[PDB]
């Protein structure tokens, strides 16, 4: 349930490991992200959503799939990034 | 009377036989010598520019430690450093950890192709090589060893390479491959050509007006003799990839010089960058460290690479627009992950030094500034612990370095990951990633630290845990350089 | 706590004796024996990382801890450019001050001869120690010992470098000679240099480091020093040669310290179970050319076989008092 | 193999016969040699305590050479010398000036040793003497030589002592009587025993420390290497002194000892002694020149003068006293005759600098810190021209220094007058006096600044006029270290 | 105005060339010769007061402005040390070298008994050359004049010092002889020193500056060079003694340098009309001494009148080439 | 008439030369010694008399005696001292 992806979190300089689980949806994905990156570099943005986006082809999944339904490779590489929905 | 050296310097250097008892390829191991198919009679066209004959050498070099040596002994007791600028301090104990027993290292990569290079010139060159590197790794143990009573920092100068602490690991990554695990004529043009000859030669001559700058002679003298060392042994590539060119192999060599750049840069964009643009105070700061690239390095680069008649790296372009950015990545990596390194980094965002950024780069304080921005509010607010870090950073599987870039307003920030064999790689840039194409099998399997940390190699599986596995404890374990006094101008 | 300020470097730090410049500049540098499984920061199947695991932590000469090797002379670079300059004074001035008086002038034709032969084309035996001590540099297991490798290497190429420098003066002196020209085909046809020039080439490729310490550094240095030094400089004194015989004199100074390391070491092994037995199959592999190098040379020299008894006897003896 | 050195030592030294062709007191002129009817066989027991032969001489000596050279070079571009403390900078202006030539005339000193003296190991001796202070003068004018450029002040290191100026005709006074016009035997006692045995060495230390306090390295440096050669020639009164005391000359050896004591003593108490307690910032001050006196240098004259079978001189209780009040009349009258000097003199009377004063010396403020009450109030008042001079202050006919001492609540000054054919000489002490009393032949006709003056020499014979005469100009003519700034402390 | 700061020293300012370290540390620092009527800051009729004005004003020897002297060779301080150090590092290079060789055990009995009488006593005549150049220092009128002096008098010392040494190796290598005993009784009773003798003893007491340069600089020097070093040496390498015959040829180099500055000297003094008839008097009146010097000992050696015809013309050379 | 002395000035530090005149009583000798001591390093006493003293022997003149009188030698030291009278 424990699985390893790096984190590209939007305006932040720097992307990092985070330990996400399986059954996490993206919404608690971007959750656990913002922790190593909200206030420590990057500046709220609370008029915003946090959605979660593959970083090497660009797809976007929606707040609600969980990490097992979205066929990512272990430390695989993440967009965190500010929308409205 | 005396000879004149013009008039017997050649049979130093006539020292070429055809073997008899054993073949030639058992002589001159293909792997150990990178003659590339072209024959001991080609090699022998190789001519150094600079010439030096042993009984010069000795008599030169006794001269240039006797200085060295007294200048130190001199100095000695006024203790400049207990009272040098932290930052200055910081930039000393930096460079002795990373670099002195890669010095030492460096004479082996001599030693390389002083036994395994088929032209009779490079052998004896290599000789003085091996002879200078042997003083450079040795002197800049004595050095430090002045400081050890101050600070078990100091020690860094002889453990720092015996450790797993991320730094050390980017520092044997980068070396092993430039000049300790490649033939011969590969190590001329990787390390002395491109590393030596392309950055190390200037960036000791900016260093030595640095340490005079900031008032430390000992320093000053220390470098800047080593500097008067460099071009004796640097200048060995250059005739090699003469060599390479008249022959068949303009591709062979082209491949490893633009490999060689890439590595050297990145190393130097954490090692040098940080320091020239952040740790120096205002007041010293002659040119930007972008300024110091193009003026003194990148245009030395086209001018080599056109009289040797190669071509700019596919890669130049986006290495000049880089001078903009990685090394303010790297800088705040190390100053946010701090008690990673054995040194104690300095923010350099005071506001003086902000609008001193923001005219070197345009661009900055909306940018690279938002992130000091969030750092700045927590310690004017009372929260330290936002400013330290509870996770790793991603480390690029070619340079062992962070993949970091362009934050705030323009923020640019990629990963440039690869799937081979099954296992999945990540590179700080498109050049890092293509390190590793053109030769996956001289890289595959090496771990980075994340790697490591991922694969159960690390425990406790923990940051205390890291920091153990990298050798580090309190007192040893990076802080702010000023103790957060930049911190007081915002209140 | 935080860590203390130590009074040395961390890997000396409680040794009764405040440590030497020279341990402070000169133990535990070599990196690559952290990992023997991985001993470069790359893939592990890199022909380099292959290269020495075999060649240098196979080798069956063994100890537990080489870096407790020390240099029973303490060179360190400082000092090893201070003793050479010395040495390299006196040499320079022999040479500027015998020209000064015509000494070239005064050997005999014969004497010219036999320099072209047997002077002469040792540029290349010097230039092959040269790469021989250097390559014991760049395998050994221990930066001291590496070290020890390192101002050898620089011995030999002073060896390599008077010579280039002579036969020039010979050259200028004796024009028909082909001094300068001919020292290549002497080396590679004449019977005399054939012995050596096989016991070079075949020491060139033992990869072991023991095995290169003990072929270059216990068998084919006394045999190179016996015949070239030793017995051709006493025969040179003996024809009116005062220059050559005084020079060898003076390059006999380097290697008697090349032979007080080796036995150093060589001490240091002894203390483990089998080296000894490890290193006389090396010493008894490798002899006979040694043996065959020395017969060659020496006897195609005047009084030839008393010169091959006592330079078989006086490289014996190099390794008879290291315990072999 | 090498001979030990005490195996053939001797033989350097067995260097005495018997003349034929020309008698004994041909050779060696008794007003050259001073062998005073002590044969050559008792000259013979002469024996150095410190032993050096040719090759070791040009062995180490080579090498403190390439260790001060090269202090110099690294040091140049940093120009610390524009920076430093006025009073420092003014500390080196007179030191170059007063001595470097003097250096130089003492190979002439040694030489005259080397030549005369009937034992052999005085004359190898003096031959390194002789080379000892031909480095001393040259080092001395190749150093100050490098700040030409920055004042004319600096051309006086190698002017001084060729001009009439008051300062340099009380160092040649000195200098020509202890060792240009002296016999051999009293060149080794009255130089090499009294004046640099007794004073430089000691001198030479503390002012190397000082140096360095004050942040100047290069001086630091060029001052105590200078210091490491002084023993070996300056042992060489030592060996004198006992053998003129085992034969029957007691008498002539404590006399002499007596007067290059004192006049050692006088030069020292105006080129010292003001710098120590004046020039030397306060928070540098380490001692004061009287404690400096007590501690390292008049003890070791008793204990020296004990050993040699000698007496304390006939003025040391007198002279004992003096150590609270000499040095600061020639302080006080250099700094108020400040156009005649080349140097900017240092007033030193700051509150703070009056507090420590008064610690070092109860009864200062009194005394001293009157005279210095009314420049005071002159200067806060705005009437600078009553704190220069408007006449010559009397110099003393033996030591050319003006005859000073307590003034204030303690008035003390007195003046040692003598008649002497018809001439009336002033003398600024009891042994001033008594130097020429026990020779009157010697000193006679010479006449100092003010007879000079007195005597139509001086021409304009106004204030100018000796300005023109002393060499002096606008530019070189002393004013006040620090511009007056300490006076603002008053207002 | 206020006096500008200068670009070198004042008295060397506006010379076109900016003035050498040799310029900058060696011109214009006597000062006695400030006032001729009183050269010291003392009675003016003190003896040395006396001595200075006869012996250094009133000299024959005259020049408008002897400060215009420079040395030839430039030497300071720092650079005769450069300069002694190498030759030094080779001299005693060949004392450890040859020593270490057995060279003093093959010298044959009656080379031995030669050393004894020849080569021994020249500890006397070479420590009066170091008085004889001691006293020109602190005579001659120009401080650039004196440092020759003073480099020339460590140079005699330096010879001394040579001579002290080998006369210990040979006193342990033949304690039968007296080495080292004897040697006074054989300057002051051997005939074949006497001629020497008397000339350096006379040489000794000429007081004055020009005259005492001639004597020894120019007179008694060739001599002694050429009989000590060149016969006596060229005659030992004949013997077999090579250390000798190197030795005696290294200190010349050093005498080479005493004649190029009084070459320099003379060239300078020959600008004023008078000039050279007054040297040529001095030479008239001192080299018949020196003749009976090179014939008492030349004669005494081995082809002894051909020894002495060679230093005889090669003594006056030195003279007739400076236009003498 | 002109003459030359030398002054020892009560409570000042140093001995000076001060040029008289053979016709200058001794209060004039004291006015012009003064002007090199009284306000340069010695403070007015006004409810004082200048008294000129002999050095050497202590001998006082009295205020209205001139040089000329005095028996001085050309560069004689006097003490100028501070008395009523
Ligand atoms: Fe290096
Ligand atoms: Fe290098
Ligand atoms: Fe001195
Ligand atoms: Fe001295
Ligand atoms: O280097
Ligand atoms: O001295």
């Amino acid at each position: 349930a424990t699985f390893p992806i790096m984190s590209n979190f939007e305006r932040d300089f720097v992307i990092q490991l985070v330990p996400v689980d399986t059954e996490d949806t993206m919404d608690q994905v971007a959750e656990k992200c913002a922790y190593h990156s909200i206030n420590r570099r990057v500046h709220p943005q609370p008029e915003k959503i946090l959605r979660v986006r593959r970083h090497e082809d660009g797809t976007l999944f929606p707040r609600g799939m969980i990490v097992s339904d979205a066929g990512l490779r272990p430390t695989e590489t993440l967009d965190i990034i500010f929308m409205d929905n | 009377s005396m000879l004149k050296r013009e008039d017997w310097y050649d049979l130093t250097r006539t020292t070429n036989w055809t073997p008899k008892y054993v073949t030639e390829n058992e002589l001159f191991p293909e792997e150990m010598s990178g003659a590339r198919g072209i024959s001991m009679e080609a090699w022998e066209k190789y001519d150094e520019p600079y010439k030096i004959t042993y009984p010069e050498y000795v008599s030169i070099q006794r001269e240039k430690d006797s200085g060295a040596y007294s200048i130190k002994a001199a100095l000695e007791r006024d203790g400049f450093v207990d009272r040098a600028d932290p930052g200055w301090v910081s930039t000393m104990q930096l460079h002795f950890g990373a670099i002195a027993l890669e010095e030492y290292a460096a004479s082996t990569a001599e030693a390389r192709m002083a036994r395994f290079a088929k032209a009779p010139g490079n052998r004896n060159m290599a000789t003085f090589g091996m002879m200078d590197e042997n003083r450079h790794g040795q002197i800049q143990l004595y050095f430090p060893y002045a400081n050890v009573k101050r600070s078990r920092k100091w020690d860094w100068a002889h453990k720092a390479i015996h450790t797993n602490e991320w730094a050390a690991i980017a520092a044997r990554s980068f070396f092993d491959d430039m000049m300790m695990t490649r033939d011969s004529v590969a190590v001329s043009i990787m390390l002395t050509f491109a590393f030596e000859t392309g950055f190390c030669n200037m960036q000791f001559l900016g260093l030595a007006a640095d340490a005079a700058e900031a008032g430390d002679h000992t320093f000053a003298s220390l470098i800047s003799s080593i500097q008067t060392d460099e071009s004796r042994h640097a200048q060995q590539g250059g005739p090699s990839l003469k060599i390479l060119v008249e022959n068949g192999k303009k591709d062979e060599a082209q491949q490893m010089v633009d490999v060689a750049i890439w590595r050297s840069w990145k190393l130097f964009s954490v090692l040098t960058g940080p320091i020239m643009d952040y740790y120096t105070p205002l007041e010293s700061r002659n040119q930007s460290f972008k300024e110091f690239m193009l003026e003194w390095i990148v245009a030395q680069f086209e001018r080599q690479l056109l009289d040797l008649g190669l071509d700019k790296p596919w890669y130049w372009d986006q290495f000049m627009q880089d001078l903009d950015e990685t090394h303010h990545g790297m800088h705040l990596g190390v100053w946010y992950w701090r008690p990673t390194v054995w040194w104690d980094p300095a923010a350099g965002v005071s506001p003086e030094e902000r609008e001193w950024l923001e005219e070197k780069y345009p661009g900055w304080n909306d940018t690279w500034g938002q992130c000091w921005d969030v750092i700045t509010d927590n310690l004017v607010n009372g929260k330290p612990e936002l400013t330290v870090p509870e996770t790793l950073p991603t480390i690029c599987n070619m340079c062992n370095l962070p993949i970091a870039h362009t934050p705030g307003n323009k923020w640019n920030v990629k990963d440039y990951q690869l799937e081979y064999e099954g296992r999945l790689y990540h590179f700080g840039s498109e050049a890092d990633r293509w390190c590793f194409q053109i030769d996956p099998e001289r890289y595959e399997n090496h771990t980075n630290l994340v790697d490591r940390f991922l694969k159960g190699e690390i425990q406790p599986a923990d940051l205390a845990g890291a920091l153990m596995y990298m050798s580090l404890e309190p007192g040893v374990m990076g802080d702010d350089a000023h103790d957060y006094e930049w911190v007081k101008a915002y209140q | 706590e935080a860590l203390k300020p130590l009074k040395t470097w961390s890997h000396l730090a409680g040794n009764r004796r405040r440590p030497s410049e020279y341990e402070v500049v000169s133990t535990n540098l070599h990196y690559f024996t952290d990992n023997p499984e991985r001993p470069w920061e790359l893939d592990s199947n890199l022909p380099m990382q292959t290269w020495y695991k075999k060649y240098c932590f196979d080798s069956p000469l063994k100890h537990d801890d080489w870096n407790a090797f020390r240099d029973p002379d303490q060179l360190v670079y400082r000092t090893y450019n201070l003793l050479q300059d010395g040495q390299e004074s006196y040499v320079q001035g022999l040479f500027d001050q015998l020209n000064d008086r015509g000494h070239d002038q005064m050997l005999t034709r014969e004497w010219v001869e036999t320099l072209a032969r047997f002077y002469t084309p040792a540029r290349y035996l010097f230039h092959a120690l040269q790469m021989g001590s250097v390559y014991i540099h760049q395998i050994a297991p221990a930066s001291t010992i590496t070290n020890c490798a390192t101002y050898e290497t620089a011995d030999h190429l002073r060896w390599l470098t008077h010579t280039a420098y002579r036969t020039r003066e010979l050259a200028n002196c004796y024009p028909d000679v082909g001094f300068g020209k001919r020292e290549r085909d002497v080396w590679e046809n004449d019977p005399a240099w054939q012995g050596f020039r096989e016991l070079i080439e075949k020491a060139l490729i033992a990869w072991d480091w023991g095995e290169a310490f003990t072929a270059i550094n216990l068998v084919t240095k006394p045999a190179v020093e016996e015949a070239l030094l030793q017995q051709l400089g006493s025969l040179a004194q003996s024809e009116g040669d005062t220059l050559l015989g005084l020079l060898a004199q003076a390059q006999k100074r380097d290697a008697e310290r090349h032979r007080r390391w080796s036995s150093a070491l060589v001490k240091m092994a002894l203390e483990k179970e089998g080296n000894r037995e490890v290193l006389q199959k090396w010493v008894a592999k490798w002899e006979p050319l040694a043996d065959k190098a020395i017969e060659a040379y020496c006897s195609a020299l005047p009084d030839g076989e008393n010169a091959i008894v006592e330079a078989k006897s006086a490289s014996r003896y190099v390794r008879q008092m290291m315990g072999l």
